[PDB]
Parts: C-alpha cells; structure tokens; sequence
C-alpha cells in the first residue's frame, strides 16, 4: 500500500530539453567541473 | 524517495548550464542554440560553417580544453531539408567533463574536415563518407572504410533497404564470385510495433515550431 | 569423461508436452515477436476440437 | 568402435554433465510418462536421416472442372 | 526555384567537364595496366568500350554539383583499380555476366511473369 | 516406405504424383507418434462440485497460467489452455 | 564576389544517378506517399499522425523446400516516415523515384455528441436501453 | 454561436458551446483514455475511465459526456487525474481472465494498451488464492461471432451499436450487481448483415470473427489499403495480409463514403478467395473436358479463333471486373472491328448519356442530411447496408420521413408502404398522394430507385417521370435523384460507354464471346449461337465460366490493382496485396498479349500508359478521390429481400464456406422456430 | 531487478497469477517499453578502452 505508480514513475518524469539562454530569459569564471589533475 | 528513478548530478548540472552560456555568448555568429538535455549532457547546436571555429574553439580555450574527439555519430533523418547531421562528442580530462557539438547538411553540400582539428577524426569522416555520403571539404583521403569496394550507395540512409540491392554467390563457368539481384528465401517480416496511445505527454506539445 | 555444464545450459530446441502427453504450446506467438534472429515461423489454427493450436512450427537453427 | 556423444540416454545425461547430482537410480521423482520415446543417435549421413517438409497443408483450392 | 549554395569543387558547367574529362584520362590510360595486371577474361577494347558507355550510362546529368560527385565518385574508383586494392571479382563487376538479360517485350515478361 | 504415407496429425500426405516426395529416398519423413487429440480424448473429464472451477494444467508456476472455467451450462468444458475437460453434474 | 564560394542552382536537383539505387527499380516502380491506416480495433490515434511512403508490393511465392514466403524484391519492406505530405513529394523527387500522393483526410466535422438526446420527448433519438 | 475559451491544460481552447471535454481535448490535440465511448455512437458514462480534475473539481467528471461550461481548468495530467486512472484500471484488471495468449485480440486490446500507458504494474488483488476470480458461461451467437463473455468488461457497446445503428435489439444486459451479464436472455443467433461489426467495436476480445480465429497477430501481420468490391458501396478496406495470404478484412476509415462499418459479406466472404480458384489456363478438347495447358497454346489457339471466326465478335463485362478490364477490352474489339461489348445488368435504353442518370447525386454523405426519402422497391438493407445505416442515422437525428411504393420489407425502422404496384411511382410523380405533400414540404427530399427495377422492363419510363418530377423537387446545392447501383462495375462501364444488358451482345449474334469474370446466369450456351466459340478471362472457376471453350485465370480483386467507380461516382483505387495464384495474371494483362498474338497491338504497355488512355475518355474519371457534379438528372417485386438471398449473390460469395455456413444456420433456426414450436 | 514492472518483465511466479503481470509480460516481449525521446551518449571502461555507444 501507497505504492501508487504514478507517484514514483521515472519514464513520466523526463522532460524535453531546456534552452539555456531561453532559461535566461525567463530570468570565478564557469568552468564544467571540478578541475582533474590529469597532468 | 523513489529508488527505481535516478537523481542525477545537480552541481554537475549547475556547472555545464552556467558554462554553456559561457559558450553561446563567447561564439554568436557560429553557436545557433546551447540546450542541456535531461541527461546531463550538453549538446552545442551550431551552423554548418562554424563546424572547425567550435572545435578549435574548445580544443584551445583554457575554460573548454576540450581534448579528445571520441567520435562523430551520423544521423539521417528524412523530412528535414538538408537532413544528414552530425554529432561530434568531445571530452575534457582538465575538467573532466563531456559536451556534444551537432550540426547539419544535406546530401549535396559539402561539409567542414576535423582532420586538421583533431586527427583522431580522420578515420571518422572517411567512416561517415562511406556510411551516409557526407562529403567532407580539405579531408586528405576521403577512401571508403567499411564497405566493399564497388559498393553504390551509402546503406545507414534510411532510404536504403535493410538487405541491400545485391547479393553474392560463386560460378563454376567463371570460376568467379558474382554479385546478382537479390533473392531472399524467407522476405524479412518486419512487425509493425506502433503505440495506439501516447505514453508521453510531456513530450506532447513541448519543442513546438 | 565429459563435462560439466549447468542446469541453464541454452542448447537444442525441444517442444514440451503436458503431463497428459498434450503439446503445451497454444500458438501464443511471443516466442516469435521476441526472438531476436527471427528464426522462428508459426502458422495456428483451430484443431478440430476447436483449441487453439499450430500447424507448422519452424526454427532455423543457423 | 563406434562409440559417440549422443549414445548418452536422457535420464544419465543430467549426471553425466555433472547437471544432476541425483543418480537416476535414487532419484525417482523425475517423470515417468508413456508417450517418452527410447533415445537415438545423431542419425545424420545415413538413410534414417531427418529431413525437412513443410506441416502447412496447402493454402488455395484449385478449380475442378470435373465437377 | 534557385538556391544560394556552398560548392563542393566545380563553380561551372566547364571546370565541370576539365575535371570529369581528366577522369576520362586517367582511366583511359589505366586500362591497360589492368589487363595484365588482373586476370580476368576482358580485353583492352572491350574495357575501353565499356569506359565509353559507362559515361553515356549518365549523359543527362545536369546539375554542377551532381557532377562533381559523380567524378568523385570515379576518382575513388580509379585508384582502387589504379593500386590493385580491387579483386578481380570486383573489377568484371561492371559486364553483370551471372545473369542472362531479362525478357523485355510484352510477351515474354507475359509468358515468364512478373 | 511407409514414413512417406503417413498423414500427418496437421494433415498432410504429399500426393502420390507430386515432385516434393523426391526429397524423401534418401531420408525419413518423421512423423510423430503422439497425437494430441487421440491423448486428450483419453483423459476422462474430471468433475467438481462448485459453480466455477480453476485450472492450472500443470502444477504450480510448471503450468500456464491459472484460468476459471465456469461450469453451469450442462455440457463439457475445455480449459482453453490445456485441454483439460470439466463437467459439474 | 562570393559567399565562401555560394553558387546559384535549382532547387528542384535530381540525384537518382548518384544515389545508387539500380535503374530498375526506379523505372518499374512507384510510391504510394499517405497516411498509414488506422487500426479498426483500436481507439487511440497517435501512429497516424505522419505521413508515410512505400513502394507497390512485387511478387511473393514459397520456397519449394521449406513453405516459407520467398520474396526476392529488396523495397518491399522499405518504409519511410515524414511530417507533411508536401515534405515527402520533396524528398521523393530528389530521389528520383515516381510516386502519386493519396489524399488522407478532410478535417473531422464537429458532431454535436450530446448527453441529453438520449432522453427526448418527442425526437427518435430516445435510447431503448442504457 | 460564439465559442468558449477553457484552459484544457493550460492551454486556451475554442469549442461550441455544448462540447464535451473530451471532444474538446482532441480538438487541441490530448487524449483522454475511453473504453465506453466512441465517435458513433450514443452517450454512456460506463468506464469511468475517461474521468478527469476541473480545478475545483468537488467530483472527477467523466470527460466522454461532461459538456463544457464558461472559463472552466481541465487538469488532464494532474496527479488527482492520475490516481483516478489507476484505480478504475485496478477495477477493471480485477477479475479479467489470464487469457491474453489465447485471446485474438492480442497485441490489439484497449484493455492493454490502456493498462500499459495508464494503469499500475503491481496486483493488489490478493484473493486469488482465497477465492479467485468471476466467470461466466459463453454464449452461442452465430457462425460468424464467437463469444468468450467471461472477457467481456460491460462497457455496452454492443449493446448501443445494436440497438442504434443496426437496429436488431435483440442483445442486452441481464442482472444486476457483478453478476450481470450481456447476450440474449435465451440462446438465439444474432443475425443481421452488420452484425460483423460488433467485432470491432468490442475493445476487448469477447467478440471475434470466427473464420479469423487464431490465425495470426496485429504485430505479424501487413496492412495494405484497398477498396471493397463486392457492393458497389465501394467502402474502403485494410487487407490485412501476411506472407500471400489474405487473413482478413477491416474497414478503412472514410466517413465521406465509408463510414467506418462494414457490411458482413464484404468482410467475411474473403475466404472465398482460396477456394474454386481458376489456376491454369484451360481450353476445351473434342473430348471436351477442358484440360490444363500452357499460356502459349492457350493465347495462340484464342487468337487463332478470333481471327477465323469471322469477325463477329462480343464481350459482355461480369460484375467483379475492374475499369481496366472494362477499357482494355474495348480497345482490343475496337480493333477486330466489333463494337458489341455489353454489361450483364441492363439498364434504360436511350438515357445512358447524362451522367446523372446512374448515379447517387445524392452525394451519399448528404443522404444522412435527408429529410423525407422515398424507396421505390428498392431495399437498401440488402443492396447498401452502408447507405442503409447512413438512413437510419437519418431517421434517428433528423426525422427522415421513409415511404416505400415496393412490396414488403423490413428496413430496421418504421417506413410508410404505399403498395407496390408501379403506377403508384407515376401518381406520387404528378404529386397526388400524402406522402407526395411530404416530399413538396421536405427541403431534402430524395428519390431512391434500384438499379434492377430500371432494367426489369419498360423502367425508362418510370425513370423519365421519376426525372421529370425531380425537376420541380431540386433545392439548390441538392439534386434529389437517387440510383442504388448494385455491380461495383455498371457504372465503370458507363463512363467507359459500353451497352447494357447480356441479351443485347447475344442478339447481336457473335461467333465469338469474351466475359470478364461474367458468372451470372443471364446467358447460357443454349441461350448462345450454338456455334458461338466462349472465352472465360475470370478468376474463380464459376458456373458461367463452366460453360466455354476456352478459361483464362484471373488474379481477384485483392490480387490486382485496377479502378472502381462506386455507386455515388468517385473512382478508388484497389491495390494488391496478395501474389495471384498458378499462372494468374492481370485481367489488362491477358487482353494486352492476347492483342499482340493476334497482331493488332493496344498502344499502352504499362499501366499509366492505360491510365493515361483513361485519362484521355474521362479526366473526371481519373481524379481520384474526388466526386465531379453531374447536376440534372435525364408489379414491382425485387430479389434480396431476405438475408437468405442475401448472402448467396456473387461467385465469390458462392465460393465462400463461411457464407455456405451463414446460410445453413439461419434455415436451421427458421426450422427451429416451425419445429422447436 | 528494477522494480519498475513496465521497464523489465515479471517473473514468472508472478505471471501466470496477477493480470496486468500477464499484461505487462505481453506487451514487454511483443512491443518492448517506449522509451522517452531524446539523445544520450555513455561509456564505461571496458578492457580494450573506452567502449562507448551514442
Ligand atoms: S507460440 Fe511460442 S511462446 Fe506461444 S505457447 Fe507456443 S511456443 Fe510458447
Ligand atoms: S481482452 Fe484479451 S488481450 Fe485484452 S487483456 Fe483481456 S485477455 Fe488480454
Ligand atoms: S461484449 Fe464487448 S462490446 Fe459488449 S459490453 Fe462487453 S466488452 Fe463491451
Ligand atoms: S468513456 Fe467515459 S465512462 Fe467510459
Ligand atoms: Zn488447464
């Protein structure tokens, strides 16, 4: 009990793609992630 | 509260948004649009011509650093105009991050060479020549790779039957393999898998023209 | 001497019968919606006792 | 001479393959229907060879003029 | 109906025929190279008959750009037969020896079906 | 040879005249033993008391799938899957 | 004096010799550019939204050996969708082939579908049962 | 009527006021789950599948029946929504049977499609170790229905689509609570010539065709698009074929003419096309036996008949023939030099001419919009089930006012007899009877004469008055005159120009004769020149075709692609779907070689290059799917008056075992109810 | 296993009991599972390298 599918379903939850400016939009230099010493 | 769905990397999440604005307002005239799918990639979207100013562009910039050149992933999609397109997905070891760069063209208009770029694509683009056609303009040697020689036509197209046109046997006259209309002994039965019902309503009228 | 394998072991087709002697299968047709080869061709119809049964059942083992 | 793999029967060949661990001697829980067969080799090469046809009568009738 | 459009190699209809005539030229002279090298039953005339049709195979091409492909096309081909990458199964390709030509008029097609 | 004459259960014998017999002189036509119809039709209908009866046909999750079979009509009832047969009289 | 070399051409550009299908096919055979039908037994309608192009059937026979369906035709499972019909005559020609479209639908006229015309006074339309 | 804004999802919407929310929501484009309701058919809250939230909604609403009001929110996707849905599937999933596997409906069932997009993926439902499930005894329904109940979920519409569109009434539901039932309280066969399509309409697999049973699955399974031939209804078909084997038929939705029913013959008679087929050519010996032989004796020894015959030559068009066969076959005589090339079913002499003067110009769409329809011994129940229903439709939303000046039949609804005698037709003409005022009040009057009455005799006389009053009649946009064909060829060959009516080629005396699959009985050998050589270019070895010298196969209508103008007049396309069987060919196909045998070669190699010498006759013809307007148009006892004669007509139903079954069972419950009595 | 009955199939116990376990088993092996649009790449390290499918 309250096991309801709807209400823990992955496959429904996705959503599309967001456009990052249009994100902007509607609202330390960036870098994608923390730093590997690859070296 | 729901371990069956994945919670993915929020902070991963933060760095790669910020950071493609960083992209898109550092290349206006080549980045047409930066969107962050759902899986946490970024994927680069840009217009035919930028194709080596992007590529150098992050191999080079110390925020990008962009390295390696895993791949480059053809697509075919019919219906639209000009509608070969092409994914280049690119790794960073000093960050340790991954971004998609994607462009397009038709089956005509030639397209930019990485080759001078990385040269871990040039095998690449010789791959995509020979699977889909896609020329390739300053490519050194622009040789088939997979398929046979003589072979006509560029089977990934989806417009190209799945069994091909031709099939190859031997002959006792020629002492010789010949290659002959096709003749298959059981027709490849397809089965038509189509949904009745949208299973997706998220999907619906998102991403409308 | 030979040997050994395991209870899973994925080797020659076989078409099983109930306890009764009577073939199980029923011509359901998932194992050829499924299989990946599509080595399997299935043709059904009613056995004059009106079940649902096959008449040909094929696989190509190459 | 001419031993071969298949001479195995098929309640030994579990055994055999260190499949089962219950001799059939002592395991009498294993089905004991009627219609089983008696084993056969790979009968291949040799007139008592299987050999395929199809098990579809066939599809259209034909006319008979006759009646 | 016209579009403003990158090239690929070609600007006119003349660079056009300078490039696809310069094929012809390679691949006249590679013929006999090909005669002795592969061993295969056809002659040099024969494959230099066959080099003729297989132009006129496409006389009516128009567009620049459709034949600059075609002459990328046969450029490829000449070097897998100028260097012997190609068999000689491959190389005959070009008669279609296996199969006897098909019945044309009506009656045959008729008399042998669809 | 009499492995080709026998009809098959689906019913098939390759006319006396017909090419398709050649494939045989050389090997055997199997035909299987066990018909399923004759062996079904052996096994008597099993009877029950209750309005509605419940067949696996075989034995716990070694059968298909669990099936109700109700049984007021006066006739036979043949579980769809099996084949098994009920009657309540 | 150029655009990075931009040429003027046609639009409209024919690529049959270049794709590599053989001339046969393109010569016999026709496309049948439509919407797929709709299923009769079934009530949701989100497959036949597209627009969908295929090739006539040829010839199917049994292989004499075994009775399977032998086809020796290549475009017969061949399958392609598109969004709007004016999109597929567009690829159709690029490619070359001879097709001739089938007009899916007009748009679907209102049906009024009220609740109470089941229970009427004097209109036909009362409900015999429930 | 203005239209209302609703928020359906947060998106604005336009609907007429009165809209139902889930006709609205389609309109924008969301879906909502049904199972008891559909496009055609009345109103039922049964499913409560279809419910949905309203922002402050105190009660769900079921979205198939919920008319739209003012400035309303349609939450469709709300989790309140949601949860609603999975539980009226856990009901429904309670007490449905295991029978997937076993049921043909799978791979096609609502019920699963709906539980995978919708429902949960765990079973509460724990007493199926306690005390199972329900079940409920099968009932028997017909040769063609076979009935699992104990799958059925009761969303009644069986019960609506009978009562409605067919009008039987004579299946309901029983009982009360989970007990109740559906069927007929006593055992009885639902037999009606629309009965077939309850077996669409059931989503879930409790009705099935019985021939197609077990045979194969939707995922299997090829769809090819084709056209119905069988009724001159022309509906559109799906062949649902798979490795050359046409398993079934299934209607093609177009409402235009279609309607999305289907007839029983045309849906199950497709097994006719397996059996009496003709798979080798044939010419008759001095022994007379019609041995087999081969296309190259059998085309040279027809040529050289034709040549030395003497040039009296004539081809009289079956029913089943397709306008290719029709033009091809003129053209080949066009050029022996004889012009004699008739239709088996007659028609007016002198009145062929004007398009109008065959056709339904009633655009059978509009008939639906009648008002007041006169069938003059014409009874579309046996001769246009599919225009049949279309009038009921009428009779059940517009008040179709429907008189009859035939003998005695039974249309599914009330209809005022007149009598029968054909000078009735001739005083309603002049306007002096009731029924008469009626028509004149109408603003959609429409005048329905059956196609066999116009050729029984001096019928061009009924026709020209029938004509004459039609003029004073005409509303604009609206041309009222009415004619029920019934070949799915006659007016093919209208448009091609041929002559009408079997005897007229036979008094035309020809030493040679062609029939295009011709099988009906009105020309016999005996009633032929006795040295009147006969050539059969059909496909099912048929009692006409028994009786000539010479027997061309033919590939059917499934098997071959060819033009049929339907009774209204727009020409469809057939397409085929099945490789024909022996040495069968295209009927275009025969009559083009044989041509060139003779010496006398047609121009048109190909098929455009025929469809191009259509083109040529009639570039109306050619626009497919399109209708050109033909505007002005110019006792009685009638066959198929009962389903009895009904399902006997053609050769491929003839040919048919399921139709041989139809006819044996309902005898037998006729023969019940004199001795069950 | 993944407890999502809609992504991987039930067991058989469960199968040849529950209805929509027979549902899902149905329609998972004869349609498979729709999955969301979308493009997604990933890679893993396996023993020759990267391997990687996009
Ligand atoms: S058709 Fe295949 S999956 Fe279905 S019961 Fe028979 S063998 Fe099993
Ligand atoms: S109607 Fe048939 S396919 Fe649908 S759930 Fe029931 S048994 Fe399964
Ligand atoms: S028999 Fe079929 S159509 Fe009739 S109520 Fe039951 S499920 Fe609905
Ligand atoms: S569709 Fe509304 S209750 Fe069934
Ligand atoms: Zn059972």
């Amino acid at each position: 009990s309250a096991n309801y599918y709807c209400q823990r379903d992955g496959r429904r939850e996705v959503l599309p793609p967001i456009d990052l400016v249009e994100q902007q939009k509607q609202l330390k230099l960036p870098t994608p992630g923390k730093v590997y010493a690859w070296d | 509260d729901k371990p069956t769905v994945r919670q993915p990397d929020a902070v991963a999440r933060s760095h790669l948004s910020d950071f493609g604005r960083y992209v898109a307002e550092c290349l206006p005239k080549y980045v047409q649009k930066v969107q962050l799918t759902a899986g946490d990639e970024l994927e680069v979207l840009i217009a035919p011509e930028g194709v080596v100013p992007v590529l150098q562009f992050l191999k080079d910039h110390h925020q990008a650093q962009f390295t390696n050149l895993v791949d480059i992933a053809g697509v075919d999609v019919p219906c639209r105009k000009n509608r070969f397109e092409v994914v280049y997905n690119l790794l960073s070891l000093r960050y340790n991050s991954r971004i998609r760069v994607k462009t397009y063209t038709d089956e005509l208009t030639p397209l930019d060479s990485a080759c001078e770029v990385h040269k871990a694509a040039n095998w690449y683009e010789r791959e995509i020549w020979d699977m889909y056609g896609v020329f390739f303009a300053n490519h050194p040697d622009l040789r088939r790779i997979l398929t046979d020689y003589g072979f006509e036509g560029h089977p990934q197209r989806r417009d190209f039957p799945l069994s091909g046109y031709v099939e190859l046997r031997y002959d006792d006259e020629k002492k010789r393999v010949v290659c002959e209309p096709l003749e298959l002994a059981q027709e490849f039965r397809k089965f038509d898998l189509s949904a009745p019902w949208e299973q997706f309503p998220n999907f619906r009228n998102a991403n409308p023209p | 001497e030979k040997g050994p394998l395991s209870p899973r072991f994925r080797g020659e087709h076989a078409l099983r019968r109930y306890p009764s002697g009577e073939e199980r299968c029923i011509a359901c047709k998932l194992c050829e919606a499924i299989c990946p080869a599509q080595a399997i061709t299935i043709e059904a119809e009613e056995r004059a006792d009106g079940s649902r049964r096959t008449t040909r059942y094929d696989i190509d083992m190459t | 001479m001419d031993y071969d793999g298949s001479m195995i029967p098929a309640e030994w060949y579990g055994w055999m393959h260190y499949k089962t661990d219950l001799p059939p001697i002592r395991d009498g829980c294993r089905p004991k229907y009627k219609w089983i067969a008696d084993h056969s080799e790979n009968l291949s090469g040799t007139k008592e060879a299987y050999y395929p046809y199809s098990t579809t009568p066939n599809k259209v009738e034909a006319w008979e003029p006759k009646a | 109906a016209v579009q403003q459009v990158r090239p690929i190699l070609s600007v006119d209809r003349e660079e056009a025929r300078k490039r696809a005539l310069n094929l012809y030229k390679a691949w006249y002279r590679q013929i006999p190279y090909i005669v002795m090298d592969y061993d295969i039953p056809m002659t040099v005339e024969q494959c230099r008959d066959k080099l003729r049709e297989e132009f006129v195979k496409h006389r009516n091409v128009t567009d620049i750009r459709v034949i600059d492909m075609l002459v990328i096309k046969g450029q490829m081909e000449l070097k897998e037969s100028v260097e012997i990458w190609k068999q000689k199964g491959h190389i005959m390709r070009y008669w279609k020896e296996s199969q006897d030509p098909k019945p044309t008029d009506f009656l045959s097609k008729f008399i042998q079906g669809v | 040879r009499g492995d080709i004459e026998k009809v098959t259960h689906t019913g098939q014998v390759f006319d006396k005249e017909d090419y398709r017999n050649a494939r045989f002189v050389n090997a055997k036509r199997y035909v299987n033993e066990n018909w399923g119809i004759k062996l079904i039709e052996e096994v008597p209908p099993k009877e029950c008391t209750e309005r509605v009866v419940f067949c696996d046909g075989g034995d716990g999750p070694l059968g298909h799938p669990k099936v109700y079979i109700n049984l007021d009509k006066p006739g036979n009832h043949i579980c769809g899957y099996c084949g098994l047969r009920f009657v309540k009289k | 004096n150029k655009l990075s070399g931009k040429i003027t051409v046609p639009t409209a550009v024919n690529l049959s010799p270049i794709s590599g299908v053989p001339e046969e096919h393109i010569r016999e055979r026709r496309v049948r550019i439509h919407i797929p039908p709709k299923n009769a037994m079934q009530s949701g309608t989100d497959n036949v939204n597209t627009w969908q192009i295929e090739f006539d059937n040829r010839e199917r026979w049994e292989n004499p050996l075994m009775g399977w369906a032998s086809s020796g035709d290549p475009l017969s499972n061949m399958n392609v969708q598109f969004g709007s019909p004016e999109e597929a005559i567009t690829f159709c020609e690029r490619n070359g082939w001879r097709w001739y479209v089938d007009g899916a639908a007009k748009p679907k006229k209102e049906r009024v579908k009220n609740y109470g015309i089941n229970f009427a006074w004097n209109k036909r339309t009362r409900v015999s049962t429930k | 009527p203005e239209k209302i804004e609703v928020f359906v999802d947060d998106i604005p919407v336009q609907v007429v006021p009165g809209t139902t929310v889930l006709q609205a929501a389609a309109q924008i484009g969301v879906e909502i789950p049904r199972f008891c309701y559909h496009e055609r058919l009345a109103v039922a809250g049964n499913c409560r599948m279809c419910l949905v939230e309203v922002e402050k909604s105190p009660k769900p609403v079921a979205a198939c029946a919920m008319p739209v009001m003012k400035g309303w929110r349609i939450k469709t996707n709300s989790d309140l929504t949601r949860k609603a849905r999975e539980g009226v599937m856990e009901f429904l999933l309670m007490n449905h049977p295991l029978d997937c596997p076993i049921c043909d409906q799978g791979g096609e069932c609502d019920l699963q499609d709906q539980a995978m997009a919708f429902g949960s993926d765990r079973s509460r439902f724990t007493d199926i170790n306690y005390t199972g499930k329900r079940a409920v005894e099968d009932k028997d329904i017909g040769p063609l229905v076979k009935t699992i109940m104990t799958r059925c979920i009761h969303c009644t519409r069986c019960v609506r689509f009978a009562s409605e569109i067919a009008g039987v009434d004579d299946l309901g539901t029983t009982g009360r609570g989970n007990d109740m039932q559906i069927g007929t309280y006593v055992e009885k066969l639902f037999l009606t010539e629309l009965s077939g399509n309850v077996i669409d309409l059931c989503p879930v697999g409790a009705l099935t065709n019985k021939p197609y049973s077990f045979v194969a699955r939707p995922w299997e399974i090829r769809k090819v698009s084709s056209i119905d031939v069988l009724d001159a209804v022309g509906s559109n078909i799906v062949v649902s074929t798979r490795t050359n084997e046409v398993l079934r038929i299934l209607p093609r939705e177009n409402e235009d003419v279609n309607e999305e029913w289907l007839a029983d013959k045309s849906r199950f008679a497709c097994d006719g096309l397996k059996r009496q087929r003709l798979v080798a050519p044939m010419v008759r010996m001095p022994n007379g036996e019609l041995q087999a032989v081969e296309w190259e004796g059998a085309l040279i020894a027809v040529a050289k008949a034709i040549k030395a015959a003497g040039g009296q030559i004539a081809g009289i068009s079956g029913q089943l023939a397709d306008l290719e066969a029709q033009v091809a076959l003129k053209d080949l005589l066009n050029r022996l030099g004889s012009e004699v090339v008739a239709t088996e079913q007659g028609f007016i002499a002198g009145g062929t001419d004007n398009r109008a003067n065959y056709l339904l110009n009633s655009t059978i769409a509009g008939l639906e919009e009648a008002d007041a329809v006169l069938l003059v011994g014409t009874n579309p129940r046996y001769e246009a089930p599919l225009v049949n229903t279309r009038l009921r439709k009428a009779y059940v939303h517009n008040e179709l006012q429907i008189a009859s000046i035939g003998p005695k039949i039974d249309l599914s609804y009330d209809h005022e007899n007149l009598g029968a005698d054909a000078a009735l037709v001739k005083d309603v003409c002049s306007g002096a009877h009731a029924f008469s005022k009626v028509l004149e009040g109408a603003k959609k009057p429409a005048i329905i004469i059956g196609a066999d009455l116009l050729e029984r005799a001096d019928g061009a006389a009924i026709h020209a008055t029938v004509a004459e009053y039609c003029k004073k009649l005409k509303k604009p946009n609206w041309n009222p005159f009415n004619v029920l064909q019934t070949n799915a060829a006659q007016v093919g060959a209208l448009d091609v120009g041929y002559k009408a009516g079997a005897q007229t080629a036979v008094k035309a005396q020809p030493k040679v004769l062609f029939l295009l699959n011709a099988d009906a009985g009105k020309v016999t050998r005996e009633q032929l020149p006795k040295d009147c050589f006969v050539v059969y270019i059909g496909s099912h070895g048929d009692n006409g075709a028994s009786i000539a010298d010479a027997v061309l196969p033919g590939a059917a209508y499934t098997e071959k692609q060819g033009i049929y103008v339907n009774t209204e007049g727009r020409p469809q396309q057939t397409l085929p779907g099945v490789s024909p069987p022996g040495m069968a060919r295209e009927d275009w196909k025969i009559l083009r070689a044989l041509s060139e045998v003779v010496g006398k070669p047609l121009p048109y190699d190909n098929l455009d290059e025929l469809r191009n010498r259509l083109e040529d006759v009639a570039p109306h013809l050619t626009r497919l799917g399109q209708l050109e307007p033909a505007g002005d148009a110019g006792a009685i006892d009638i066959k198929l008056k009962e389903l009895r004669d009904y399902f006997m007509t053609d050769a491929i139903s003839r040919a048919s075992p399921t139709m041989a079954k139809c006819i044996s069972a309902v005898n037998k419950q006729q023969r019940e109810n004199e001795a069950k009595q | 296993k993944t407890d999502d009955a809609k992504v991987a199939p039930p067991s058989r116990s469960e199968m040849k009991t529950s209805m929509e376990a027979l549902i899902h088993h149905f329609k998972l092996f004869t349609q498979g599972y729709q999955v969301p649009p979308g493009a997604t790449y990933t890679a893993i390290e396996a023993p020759k390298g990267e391997f990687g499918v996009y």
